[PDB]
This record gives C-alpha cells, structure tokens and sequence, in this order.
RNA sequence: GAGGGAACCCACU
C-alpha cells in the first residue's frame, strides 16, 4: 500500500537511518582504500612489464602475487607484534602493513633448458593502512572490543596513521577521461576545440591528451587540425586519418560524417580536405607525422616507426592500444572531428568545465595507485640496475637483497606524511596538500575533513567560475559548506548521501551489449550509424543499436534488480543527440533517488514495516537497493531524470506541472554536509550565514573524541558541559552530534543592555560561568626523544645541575624528577622546565638542550608518557592540562553566523530578570540581526522556548511544513508566556521595568577556539632573526609586530616624519657603520684601537659614522655582491 | 680550471669547465632565469 | 622510578637508560606516577 | 560529560536529579512529566536535564590507567 | 637572564 502523506516524513527519515546505518559518513574512503588494496595493488603488479636481462645468460623476473599482511610493528629485537592504532600515535609509528609478493625467475643459457626460481612472499615495502579499512585491526570489532582497545567505537576512521600524525586524504576534483569535451578558446587562433583526456581503464597510467581544433576565421577557410600526445606541431586531421590507414576522402567522410544528406558539414570539412590532398598515402601520411615529433629521426623507417608507436600506443589509449585495433581508433577521432563540427554549426551546444558530470574525484583509491605505480616502477627500475651489475661482470644475483624496500615504504610514508604527491626530489613541481593532518577539534570537524573535496585550481586565479556554485552541484557537494578566503569554491564538501563510485569492469556489460543487439562498430557500413545510437561504455564507442529505448529500458531493470549491472554504473540517454554513454569508472559522485513509476513511489509500506525493524529483519539499505526501489544516480544521470521534490509533487491534480516524474529526492535537506546538517532553520537564514556556521562549527569546543585521555594530541579542547542542542536537525542524529555536541544551550536575551554587546560582542552572566558555563580544557603535549646524532653526541632524560650543565635558562629545574621528566600533577608556568635533555658537548662536558613549556601557557601536567620510537630511543610525551575559564574576548558562535567576542561579563544581581528571576546566560545586541536576516537565530530561540517547556526536542529540519512561526507561537502562549517569546525584563542595576519588551530564549550557543589569551602578545625588545637583525616572528618567538608598507604610507600622510623613523629605525634595527668621505663604501673601523681604515683608497682619516638600519647594510652588502657599488655621499 | 690550465688540457673540456663557472656565477646572482635548469640543493629545493 | 604500564595496569621500577619495556607482558608504553608535591585548587 | 551541579542561569542543584530523571523515563514517564515532578519549573532548570549528553558513562567503558 | 632556517597545510580579521 502507498504511503500516505501523514506518514511520509517518518517514512523517509526510517529510509534515511537505514542508509546511515549500512553505510555511515566515510564510506568512500574507506570503499576507494579497499578497492586500492584488494584490486589496484595487484593490477600495478601485473601491468609492470618482466624484466628481461642480458649480459650471455638472460634472466625473467616476473612478479606473480601479492600478499598483504595485518599491521605488524618490529622492534630492534625483531619479534613481531600486532600494532594497534594508539600503539601507531603514541610512539609515532606509521600504521602500515607489510606487502609480500610472489617472484619468478627464470633462467635462459645457451645449451641449457629454462630455470624457474620461486621467491615466494618476498618483501617489498609496507603500505600504509587507512584506519578501520578492510587490512585495519579494527575491522570487524564491536563497539566494546574497540573501547578495550582505547578506541572511540564512534571514530569513523578513513585516515593513517604516518609517524604519529594522522592525515586524511582530501579527494581530488580532475577532468573526467575517455569523454569529448568541445569547448570554444577565447582569444586563440582556434574558433573550436574538442578535447579527450584519454586513459586506459583497468591500469593505471598517465592520461594522453589529444586535442581536434579548428582554426579561426581570421584563411581560405577554417580548418581541422589535431594536437597529438609527443608531437610537437598541430597535424591536419585528414593526414591523421591517412596515417591511420584510410586514404580516400570517403571512408574519412564515412567516419567522421554519418549523414551524407548533410551539405554544412560537407562544407566545413571542404578546407580539411583540401589542406591534406598533396598527401595521399598512409606512409606518407605517417612520415609527415614523425617528421614533427619529440625527436625526428634522420631515417624515414624511425620516423615510420616513431610515428605508428604515436598513433597506435599514445593516441587515444582508451579505445585500444593493441594492434589492427585502429577502425575503433578510427570511429572515434571521426567522432570528435563529428563533435566539432556539432559545436561549430551551433547544432550541439559547446561543453562546461564547471559541469560536475564532466569531473571525476581521485580518492585515497586512485591517489595511492598512482603513487604505487610510480614507485613500483622505480623498484624495478633499482633490481633491474642491481641485476644488470651482477650479470654484466659476474654471474648471479641475490633477489632479496636486489631489492630496496626503502622505495615503496619511505615513499608512501614520505607522500602521505608532508601532502606533496609525487617523489620527494620533485617536491616542488608535485601537488601539495593532498595528505593534511587531520582536525581533531571537533567530531564535526574530523567529519568535514573526513569528507572534504578539492579542487586544485590555483588559489591565486582570479577567475569565478571554477569557485562559483554550480547548479550540478545539488545533493552532490554542500552549497553552505566553503571556506571564507583564497579557498572559497575550490575547497568544497560532501552532501550527506553523497556516494562517491569505487569503480568497475566494462566487461559484464560489454558482454551484455555484444548480445543483446548491438552491433560493433568493425562490423557495420558507416551508412547504419546516421539512424542508429551510439554506445559509449566508459567513453569507449564500442557500437551502434537500433531500439535504445527498450535498451535503457533493459540496462534500467538490470541495475535496479543489481543483476549483470551493478548499482554504481551510470548509464546516460542523450535521446537528442541520438547517444548512450555507460560509465563504471572511479570518482563519479551520485546520491540515491526513490524510483518513481507512473506517478508513484515505489516505496511502499511494506518497505517501510520492513525497515522499521532492521536488526529483527535483517532487512537494510541494501535490500531496498536490491528491491529496485532506490537507485544511485550520479550527475550526467541527473541531467536526463525528472526529479519530484517531495511526493506531494507526484500526488497532484491536473495540472501537476508534470506527469512524467522518474525520481523522487528522499529528503531535500539531505542536500547539506556535515556542518550544514546542524544549522537550525537553514532555509530562515541568508546563505553567507550557513556558510560562515559551516566555517566555524569546525572551531567549536566540545568533546572531540571520547578517548582522548588516551591520546596526546598536540593542541586539545575539551569543553565541560557540552549539551545536545534543545533544537535539532534530524539529519544531526547520524552525525553523532547527540553523542559529542559542541556547545551548550544557553538563555540568550536579544538586548542592548549597558552597550556592552555592541558590534557583533556579547555580555556573559558572570555567576553563570562561575557555575561551569562554558569552561573548557586546554591540553597542549610535548614530544622529547634522545637521538644519537653520531657517536660521541648523546642526548639524554637527566635532571641537570648548574655547576655541571653549559648554558641553562636560568630557571627552576627542582620540578623534575631524576628521570629527567617531569610528573603528572605539577603546576606549571610559561618559564618552567618539563622535560630535562642535556646533550654531551665534544668542565662543562654536557649543554642544556632541555625541553621548556610555551610563554604564558600556565598549567598543570596532565599525563606523562614513556616509550620507544622506531629506531630504539626514548621518547618522551607529555600532556600539559590547563582550564579555560570563559573571558572577555573569548569567541562565541550561534549556529547561525552570528560571531561574536565576549565584551563583559555581569554577575546575576546585575543582569536584567524576567519576573521568574531568570537572567540570561549570553545577551547579544540587536542589531547582529538586521543586516544579517537570521531569521533561524530568531525561531531556533522560540522553539527553545516552547521545546524547554514541553519537555521535548525541537525539530528544526529545513524544509519542514509541520514547523512554522504561527505554531510555535501558539505553543509558547499555551505555555503562559508571550507568543512571540518577547517577556518582560527587569532591569538588574535598578529593579524598574525595562520599557521594551526583550526577546529572551534557549539558543545553542558554540564556544569558539579562539581564546584571548591564545592572541595577546606585546614586546618591549627581545629577540632578533640572525640575519637582517629585526624583531622576530610571532607570540611564540617573542616577536615583533610588522610595521608593514601600508602602515608607512599612512605615518606619512600622517606626517609624522619621527614616528615614522622610530618605527622603521630605531624600534626595530639600529646600526652604526663606518663610510669613506671619498669613495663612500664601508670601511673597516676597529672602535677599540680608534682606527678607522679605508682600503681602496688608503684612507685613515675621512672616515665617517653613518647611522642606518640594519637591513640597510645588508641590502648594500647584498648590492655589493652583486657588483653593484651603493657609494653613501655624506656631502 | 685553475688546474685546467696550470697543467695542459683540451679545448673541450676548457670550455666545459668555462660553462660551469658561468652557470655558477649566474646562478650566484639570479637563480630564475629562464631556459636554463635551476640551481638545486641536494635535498632537492632550489637556491636562493 | 615506578611506571605504569598501558596495558597491564601494573607498576614497574625503571632505571636511566634502561629500556622501556614491561617485565610482565612486554609493553612499550608506560606512565609516569602521579606526583606526591602538594597541589591545591579553589574550588571555582 | 557529567551532570552539571547547578543550573547555569539560576543555582538550583540539578546534579541530584539525573538518575531520578532517567528512573523516572525508565517509568514510561514523558520528558516533560519527568522534568515537572523533580520540581524543575523553569525552562533554564528544565534544559538541564533535557539537554544533558552523559558522556561520562561511556568514559567509563575504558579500562583506567590509574 | 636567551641558539636554526625552509617548505607546505589549516585557520583568523
Ligand atoms: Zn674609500
Ligand atoms: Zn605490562
Ligand atoms: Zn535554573
């Protein structure tokens, strides 16, 4: 039976929990990590080419099988241990699992049979693990098993763990391959371009780029040329197809122009044509190719051979690379060519780069993969150096010690510890900040990270386009969630049910197609192609079918029933441009729609009952996958379904806008992220608010994690009393936010009382945070080791003594113990000495290299930890507990945008009471509101009202019909307050009636990182950087403030001449030298013995004293080295 | 190439050697002047 | 002086530049005592 | 993470109420008759125990160090 | 009574 209305909502949200239930928030990573291992891993192995060596005796190395272990730590004893993830953080190990491999060599003599040699399960490297991933020892294990393992059970994983540090892999935006895209070059000597980034599936390979332009009008006529991979001219696009094996003009036509009836495209391959006529074979077509390649060879038979190697191996890799496999070859170009000439008519209308069908998002998956194939390559590459030195002067070779395992594992570790993706002698032209530590501020901000997009355009790149929101964008990428800055676009963030595609083989349904009707492309005349659909599986054109609706019709039932098709294929309908193109490719980003059939749901109740008992029934998201009632639909699907917002769109009358619905959105506001799903009311606040909530529901304090006493975190923030909110998100009940909320609901009065709040602060009640409002824990950790840095320098945990110790900082070292550390339960200050390092100096035979706390950071020592590192020293961690007592100018957030510093704090006798004696917790001014609209701030408060008083968690989901003003209104007046929440305030200082009426309610409020006393820094003088002798860099080094250029233009439009010399010479870097009156450069003055010498003019009398900054004279000495002569004149 | 031509040596490796000192010197003063490969620290960054 | 050690619970005497190692059950990571220095709070 | 000792805005001792608030749900009670029979009259009171995420139970699913 | 730089990333106004 179909659902009815009234029961909708609990309808759709019972499907919802049942999909975060199967899957949760980081299944991409984990899925891509887990394809990569299992699948991506294996194929490198197997795609890398044996090795085949002659001096002579010729050797066959051929690496067969790969083995992955669990993660195991060896020790400097070398015994094996299972290593568990806070083993990894603790002692800074990388969590990584060691990889076997199966090697076969062969040996081949001359008078001698073939010799087969197995190394079985040979050592290669270690892979890094991805945490609570399939090869993590984590997987599987109950929430318990987890607890007793100090684990958080609500820890999502879909990180590593790289000397310590753990670090997620934000996903990579890129162009999708294998596709044509026609675009129009804006100021170039092109009027078109079609472009096709062509990879080859199933390996891993670099992308051979090749472009089919068009030249402008501004020339006879306009003309088709090709932009080959490792050619360096433009080649006309006839020689190419005469190169390929195809010298009449008509098969050319046949292949690029299907329709012969067709007289404008005729017209435009007129100049191609004629341009190309003087060449008429294919070997000369081939010649004129390599004749403008990387490097031309003098014989034409290399320029044959460089060329057929270009054409066949380079050009469009996607369609074949094999041999006789060029009419595929050849149907595509003329596709492209096709393509063009469709964009050129304005018959097809050109390609968007901002379109998120045409991008593709590399997860930890392809990233490591790519990795992985580089360095693979260079292993072999080293074997094949150390076997060829071992059989070129004499006869064997050992393979174990052929091969360095220092390759994969410190390049993995390397990759993934700094972010720059590539080798590590090529940092500089290698992506950077694909790995980034992974915020642990809060759980939202673990979950944002965890799910976080990027686009790597250059954040200097003053375009809008690729930062713009684009319409592709809905369900796929959060429209609130970007960062505020040079980031704002690039950097995005996935909608909740957003499912990125793992990837899949073409071949069940190229199979498939091969029977059920299509014909391929080499066994049919070009004349059936004008009438008949082109099918495109992964971008390859494999042939034509005559009936394509019964074909998507089939290919549908097929995928919803997850038979020969599995759920993550998409498969696309251009019904006008007479096209079907099936994609089964990684980095398709697609969410689940209810299926909707003559306009109905094929959700019916029988789901829902179903559902609604799931560890009973053990009925799941799956089983509604398989039912063939949701199915996944990615952004170039997206664009050919007819999606219902709400079923109250298929039950309409008449006129219901359309009758033709093929899908039904679960829930609109499954469109937010992580960040935005807590924002409450959205859709009551402007948009710029939602984003600047997503910016700094990551900054808020709460409870980050639930095991961090067991870790040492470097920086860690944990509030005391963080509540759920009184007003939620339904979508927040699967971010966990009821389990670690950050923030505390708080009576928030909206007045302007004592002008205190004005421009966006508010005024705190003082008793209320004597009571625990918002306090806070600081937990800063040190890390110490001692390192053997050579052998007569030793590092070592001692309590120093003064009369022994060279160089101390002359503070109190009666704190530690004589271990060297410092214990737990010890206060203390900014000058205070934790942990006691002395480091032997080749009477004073040791200095002191002690460990010391950070200025004006007082504490109390939480935890001290002891251990081992990798490589066998000791290693000190220690955590430094300190209680954040909320200040003035402490940051404080609502869930709306609406920041704001704390300017004073009144106690409760001087806060304005309600008749009940309740004065607010926060009073913030009214005019936040206004220019802002948030609208949401307003009723969040109201339904905090009405929810405090009911007993009750309010339900502030966005698009929510059951939820309006009116009704919360007249829920508060049944409740004996004012509907419109506005009560009747005291004022605290005099006890009159405040005249207006002021809106007082719960209002969740966050408590932001950004403590004052983490930003206040003066310097009176202090220390100085080496070379330009300036004041130094940060509250952290003592620095200075920088007295920048703008600040000097203003002291000199100021006019203040003096001030302007105190700043920029005599508050930051004064200096005297000594100048000849003659050649004025510096001379060389000895102040001791008064003798002030020029060399270069035999001077020793016209010496002058100069008075001139620091950096000044560098800048001349500097000049001077440049053979430059900066004479300085006193007359 | 103090040594170079101190003792006897071809024109070739003169020349070679030649190369280098003005690679080196031009490197000294401007380390990012096209057409040329970068002056490089053995870690891999370049010089300033 | 006397660690605890992570997994086992059990408190062990550790020398300088003795290796960190449990005599029980072999574990690399252990803990520092609680200090017997007398630290007061307000209680606010 | 624990129940608060008294409420932020007002000092009433709420920290002796958060078993009985959960007996009394345990007791098929609603939210708001449970928060009206522990004498929780203001809303400031009432968001408390309506508010409050105990955290310090599942804390106490780690083995201590100590 | 004060001994590194560089690179990258995140964040703040
Ligand atoms: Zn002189
Ligand atoms: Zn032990
Ligand atoms: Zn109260």
């Amino acid at each position: 039976d179909e659902i009815t209305p009234d029961l909708w909502q609990e309808a759709c949200w019972i499907v919802i929990s049942s999909y975060f239930d199967e899957k949760g928030l980081v299944r991409q990573q984990l899925d891509s990590f887990d394809e990569f291992i299992q699948m991506s891993v294996q194929r490198i192995v197997e795609d890398a080419p044996p090795i085949d060596l002659q001096a002579p005796p010729r050797y066959l190395l051929k690496f067969e099988q790969i083995y992955l272990s669990k993660p195991t730590h060896w020790e400097r004893d070398g015994a094996p241990s299972p290593m568990m993830p806070n083993e990894a953080r603790l002692r800074n190990l990388t969590y990584s699992a060691p990889l076997y491999v199966d090697i076969t060599k062969t040996v081949i003599k001359e008078g001698e049979e073939q010799l087969q040699t197995q190394h079985q399960k040979t050592f290669i490297g270690k892979i890094p693990i991805m945490l609570r991933s399939t090869y993590c020892l984590l997987n599987g294990l109950t929430d318990r098993d987890l607890c007793e393992l100090n684990e958080c059970p609500l820890d999502p994983g879909g990180y590593f763990i790289i000397n310590g540090s753990e670090k997620v892999l934000i996903a990579q935006e890129k162009m999708a391959t294998n596709t044509v895209y026609v675009f129009a070059k804006k100021d170039s000597k092109y009027a078109y371009t079609g472009e096709c980034r062509s990879c080859l599936e199933n390996s891993s390979r670099p992308t051979s780029t090749i472009w089919v332009s068009m030249l402008a009008r501004g020339a006879i006529g306009q003309r088709i040329v090709a932009t080959l991979p490792y050619i360096k001219q433009e080649v006309p696009i006839i020689i190419v197809f005469r190169a390929l094996g195809f010298v009449s003009d008509r098969d050319i036509l046949e292949h690029i122009i299907y329709d012969f009836e067709d007289p404008e495209m005729m017209e435009m391959v007129k100049p191609s044509l004629d341009e190309a006529f003087v060449i008429q074979e294919q070997n000369v077509a081939l010649n004129f190719i390599g004749s403008r390649g990387a490097k031309p060879g003098v014989t034409k038979e290399k320029r044959i051979k460089y060329a057929k190697e270009v054409l066949q191996k380079e050009m469009l890799p996607h369609v074949g690379v094999s041999d006789f496999c060029e009419t595929k070859k050849a149907y595509f170009l003329g596709y492209m060519v096709h393509r063009l000439l469709l964009a050129a008519l304005g018959r097809r209308e050109l390609d968007d780069r901002d379109h998120y069908g045409n991008k593709r998002l590399d997860l930890a998956g392809p990233l490591l993969a790519f990795l992985f194939r580089g360095m693979f390559k260079n292993l072999l590459k080293e074997v094949r150096i150390y076997a060829q030195k071992f059989i070129d002067r004499g006869k064997d070779f050992n393979l174990e010690l052929a091969i360095k395992t220092r390759i994969i594992s410190d390049g993995l570790k390397y990759s993934l510890a700094t972010g720059n993706w590539g080798d590590q002698k090529k940092a500089h032209q290698a992506r950077a900040g694909v790995s980034q530590v992974l915020n642990r501020l809060t759980f939202a901000s673990t979950l944002s990270h965890l799910r976080r997009l990027n686009s790597p355009i250059g954040r200097d790149g003053k375009l809008a386009k690729p930062r713009q929101l684009h319409n592709t964008l809905w369900g796929m990428v959060c429209p609130a969630e970007t960062p505020e800055g040079h980031a704002v676009g690039l950097v995005k963030n996935l909608a909740l049910m957003a499912y990125i595609s793992v990837g899949s083989q073409p071949s069940p349904i190229l199979e498939f197609l091969e029977e059920w009707s299509m014909e391929n492309l080499e066994e049919i005349s070009p004349a059936a192609i004008a009438d008949a659909t082109k099918i495109f599986v992964n971008g390859c054109w494999v042939g034509i079918h005559k009936d394509p609706e019964q074909l998507m019709n089939t290919l549908r039932k097929l995928r919803r029933q997850m038979d020969i098709i599995v759920s993550e294929v998409s498969m696309i309908r251009d019904i006008r441009e007479r096209e079907i193109r099936i994609y089964t490719d990684a980095g398709r980003i697609c969410r689940p729609l209810l299926i909707v059939e003559k306009q109905k749901l094929l959700l019916k109740k029988r789901h829902i009952d179903q559902l609604k008992e799931r560890e009973y029934n053990n009925y799941s998201w799956q089983d509604l996958v398989a039912s063939g009632v949701v199915e996944y639909i990615d952004t170039l699907e997206e664009e050919t379904v007819m999606l219902a917002m709400t079923p109250d769109d298929l039950q309409e009358k008449e006129v219901a806008y359309c009758s033709t619905y093929t899908h039904c959105e679960i829930h609109p506001s499954m469109i937010l992220g992580v960040c935005a799903s807590i924002i409450p009311f959205p859709d009551h606040n402007q948009s710029p608010r939602n984003t600047y909530q997503s910016a700094m529901g990551k900054q808020a304090m709460g409870v980050y994690i639930t095991n961090f006493h067991v870790r040492m975190d470097t920086l860690a923030h944990v509030l005391y009393y963080p509540q759920k909110p009184l007003v939620t998100t339904r979508s927040m009940e699967y971010l966990r936010f009821r389990e670690l909320p950050a923030g505390i609901n708080s009576i928030v009065a909206i007045a302007s009382y004592t002008g205190y709040n004005q421009e966006d602060s508010v005024i705190m009640n003082r008793s209320a945070v004597d009571r625990g409002f918002f306090r806070s824990v600081f937990y800063r950790s040190y890390k110490e080791q001692e390192s053997k840095k050579g052998f007569d320098q030793e590092e070592v945990f001692e309590k120093p003594t003064r009369e022994t110790c060279q160089g101390m900082r002359h503070a109190i070292y009666d704190k530690l113990d004589d271990d060297g550390l410092i214990a737990p339960g010890v206060r203390v200050s900014g000058d205070d000495v934790i942990i006691g390092k002395t480091v032997t100096l080749p009477r004073y035979t040791k200095r002191d290299c002690s460990t010391f706390l950070r200025t004006s950071e007082t504490g109390i020592v939480d935890q001290v930890m002891v251990t081992l590192n990798q490589e066998g020293y000791k290693f000190c961690k220690i955590r430094v507990r300190s209680v954040r007592i909320p200040q003035i100018g402490d940051k404080f957030a609502s869930r709306h945008g609406q920041k704001g510093t704390c300017g004073i704090q009144y106690r409760q006798e001087d806060m304005p009471f309600t008749c009940e004696g309740i004065t607010p917790d926060i009073i913030i001014n009214p005019h936040a509101i206004p220019s802002r609209m948030t609208i949401g701030h307003l009723i969040e408060c109201l339904q905090g009202k009405v929810s405090a008083n009911k007993g009750e968690i309010g339900d502030a989901t966005p698009f929510n019909d059951a939820v309006n003003v009116q009704k919360i209104s007249n829920l508060l007046s049944d409740y004996g307050y004012h509907l419109r929440g506005n009560e009747v305030l005291y004022n605290g200082f005099t006890g009159r009636k405040i005249t207006s009426q002021i809106f007082i309610g719960p209002t969740y409020y966050q408590r932001l990182k950004h403590m004052v006393d983490d930003k206040i820094h003066s310097r009176a003088r202090g220390p100085i950087q080496i070379l330009n002798r300036q004041p130094m860099e940060g509250r952290s080094r003592d620095g200075g403030l920088r007295f920048g250029e703008m600040e000097r233009d203003c002291q000199i439009a100021h006019g203040a001449a003096q001030f302007l010399r105190e700043r920029l010479f005599e508050a930051s870097d004064p200096y005297q030298v000594h100048v000849c009156n003659l050649c004025g450069i510096m001379a060389i003055a000895n102040t001791r013995t008064h003798t002030y010498e020029c060399r270069g003019c035999r001077n020793k009398t016209q010496i002058s004293l100069v008075r001139m900054p620091y950096a000044c004279k560098l800048l001349f000495q500097e000049l001077m080295s440049m053979s430059i002569a900066p004479r300085m004149m006193s007359v | 190439l103090r040594r170079n031509e101190q003792n006897g040596a071809a024109a070739h490796v003169i020349a070679e050697d030649v190369k280098l000192l003005q690679f080196h010197v031009a490197t000294m003063v401007d380390n990012e002047l096209p057409g040329l490969p970068r002056a490089m620290q053995k870690s891999g960054r370049p010089l300033k | 002086m006397i660690y605890i050690c992570g997994e086992c619970h059990t408190e062990n005497e550790i020398k300088s530049r003795d290796p960190i190692r449990c005599r029980e059950c072999g574990y690399r990571i252990m803990y520092k005592k609680r200090t017997k220095r007398l630290v007061v709070f307000d209680a606010r | 993470m624990i129940i608060p000792v008294r409420c932020f805005t007002c000092g009433k001792i709420v920290g002796n109420k958060w078993e009985a608030y959960l007996g009394l749900l345990q007791a098929e009670y609603t939210e708001g008759d449970a928060l009206d029979a522990l004498g929780l009259k203001r809303y400031c009171c009432r968001r408390m125990l309506l508010a409050h995420v105990d955290l310090i139970e599942k804390l106490l699913n780690y083995a201590p160090l100590e």
